[PDB]
């Protein structure tokens, strides 16, 4: 039922990413050979719509409709090194074919992440949680106004009078008018 | 939160046998697992298996069998049959021990990867050179002019009179 | 950094895909967090906002305090309402040739602005 | 082994000369 | 011809986009997280909704303080006017 239609909507989510990926590869491989009249706003836009679309993807896919996070549990199908050729295209991505001495420093989908900690350090070298709270609540209600009132907020002289011209036109010629 | 160690298997699980899994969690030397786990309490009398995963007790029990490489060991705590109570993951499957979350943590690592490459690229892009309101505006020879005359280019027309008089020669050795 | 933002994005599509893969094959205290991340992005905020500023209003100043050298409207706008009118083959305005009156013969105008790194520099557009 | 074809085209002046 | 019209519409379009630029910066309008509702992940997903400015609230203020000045210049540069259709005091 829903779980059908979610798994649905990953795989879509997961094909639209891949492609959404292949084609920024293929606009950064053209941003090598024609690297001269490299503008910052092309960048900027290529770098905006690569980012948004897998984004909101993402987001959309993880708080809306998902059920309580206490009763599924991750478990995968199995854990073996072995080269199959039948099954290297099933993946799409990554992990081909396992190694043998790469369970250490590859096995944790190669960390990037290296400031969460500084920042936990950062923010526990500081241990009143009142005032900040409700400055942030009277600063989102104040945005909220302002964001209402703009939306409430935001929802050729003639001289060329046919009449006058054609009257002229009749008084030009006709006497009717004209004297 | 038991997400901070970052250990692995290598020497503590020389055999993924059936009753080798058991041997090497019930006895860690000095690393294999948690030493907090119910194994004290079902040794505490006798060697039986009541209090392991039968009887109302707290243990990392066998959530489901998996003989390839280890069982799902989960806290299973539960007065009724066909139930487990998932919190954390301290098993060897993925060479990595998770929070066992859904999709969620890993659409959320992915994320936070692509932001952390999206900012090193702006980083890189931002520093390297930006356009200003006069072009240039920095520091306070001729190939792209062609010079057309269009009048005397009938010249052309005369250059396909030469190669027809006397044709060059194709020399193919570019010593 | 071409090379460098390809690698970057590599790398971000390379995390996405493994983690999507992943979740495939699965499938089948004073702390105050969101404070300090909100105080993190104003601050950002308020940072690109000032560089902004000091790009826009800080390097485009110059004819604002005092009339300096720049074609940028003030040298083009001069020449015009002292020689010529408007007008777009691609960006010829206005040649002299006398067109008035002279009857005799047609000369077009490539007049367009250059750049040169000096001082005291109008745009100098180009029988001759 | 500079070229193994007959060049003509190459030149094209151009006239940018539109009135 | 009429090539003043595309001109006003790439004006219009220029003002429109950094109109909702400037109106792009209150999707927090609603709530601001007093409470940490994320079942799925509390520590990359919920904590990081905010830390991914550069690809969500970064990513549309670098081109939204941009356009301003680029189409103002566009349009002062497209469209150097020099047209009192009299030359009032050129004659003079």
């Amino acid at each position: 039922r829903e779980e059908k239609q979610l798994e649905a909507s990953l795989d879509a989510l997961l094909n639209q990413v891949a492609d959404l990926k292949n084609s920024l590869g293929s606009f950064i491989y053209k941003l090598e050979n024609e690297y001269d009249r490299l503008t910052w706003p092309s960048v900027l836009d290529s770098f905006a719509l690569l980012s948004g679309q897998l984004n909101t993807l993402n987001k959309v896919l993880k708080h809306e409709k998902t059920p309580l996070f206490r009763n599924q549990v991750i478990i995968p199908l199995v854990l073996s090194p072995d080269r199959d050729e039948d099954l290297m295209r099933q993946t799409e991505g990554r992990v081909p074919v396992f190694s043998h001495e790469v369970v250490p420093d590859h096995l944790r989908t190669k960390p990037d992440p290296e400031v969460e900690e500084q920042e936990k350090q950062l923010t526990t070298d500081a241990a009143g949680a009142d005032a900040a709270q409700k400055q942030i609540q009277s600063l989102n209600k104040m945005c909220s106004n302002l964001l209402e009132k703009i939306s409430k907020e935001e929802r050729n002289k003639q001289t060329f009078n046919p009449g006058d011209t054609n009257a002229l036109v009749a008084a030009v010629a006709f006497g009717k008018g004209l004297s | 939160n038991l997400l901070g160690i970052s250990w692995v298997d290598s020497s503590w699980i020389p055999i993924l046998n059936s009753g080798s899994v058991l041997d090497y969690f019930s006895e860690r030397s000095n690393p294999f697992y948690d030493r907090t786990c119910n194994n004290e309490v079902v040794k505490m009398q006798r060697l039986t298996l009541e209090h392991l995963n039968q009887m109302v007790g707290i243990e990392y029990i066998l959530l489901h069998a998996q003989e390839p490489i280890l069982f799902i060991i989960r806290k299973q705590q539960r007065q009724s049959p066909a139930q487990v109570i998932p919190l954390a993951d301290y098993y060897i499957i993925a060479g990595v021990i998770y929070q066992a979350p859904d999709l969620g943590s890993v659409i959320n690592s992915r994320v936070l990867t692509a932001v952390h490459g999206i900012q090193s690229a702006f980083d890189e892009a931002m520093s390297y050179c930006r356009y200003h309101p006069s072009k240039g505006y920095w520091w306070h020879k001729r190939k792209e002019e062609p010079s057309s005359i269009f009048q005397r280019q009938r010249v052309d027309a005369l250059l396909i009179d030469l190669r027809q008089k006397f044709p060059p020669r194709f020399v193919q050795q570019k010593s | 950094w071409p090379w460098d933002s390809v690698r970057n994005n590599l790398r971000s599509a390379l995390t996405e895909m493994c983690v999507l893969y992943d979740v495939l094959s699965i499938v089948r205290s004073p702390q105050t967090l969101q404070l300090i991340s909100k105080k993190k992005s104003l601050a950002g905020a308020a940072q690109i906002l000032l560089k902004g500023a000091e790009r826009l209003t800080k390097s485009v100043a110059e004819n604002q305090e005092n009339k300096l050298q720049r074609d940028f409207n003030s040298e083009l706008l001069r020449l015009r309402q002292h020689w010529k009118l408007r007008k777009v083959g691609d960006k010829i305005l206005g040649d002299l040739s006398y067109r008035s009156a002279g009857s005799l013969f047609p000369h077009h105008g490539t007049f367009e602005v250059i750049k040169n790194t000096d001082i005291d520099l109008d745009k100098k557009i180009p029988l001759e | 082994p500079k070229k193994k074809d007959v060049e003509f085209l190459p030149p094209q002046l151009p006239n940018d000369k539109f009135k | 011809q009429s090539k003043e019209t595309l001109l006003q519409s790439y004006n219009k379009r220029l003002k429109d986009d950094i109109k909702s630029i400037m109106d792009n910066f209150t999707e927090i309008i609603k709530t601001a997280k007093i409470e940490d509702e994320t079942q799925v992940s509390r520590a990359t997903q919920g904590e990081q909704d905010n830390y991914e400015m550069h690809v969500r609230a970064a990513n549309i203020v670098r081109a939204g303080e941009s356009l301003m000045k680029l189409v103002s210049d566009l349009k002062q540069f497209l469209i150097l006017n020099d047209f009192p259709s009299v030359n009032e005091a050129i004659d003079q």
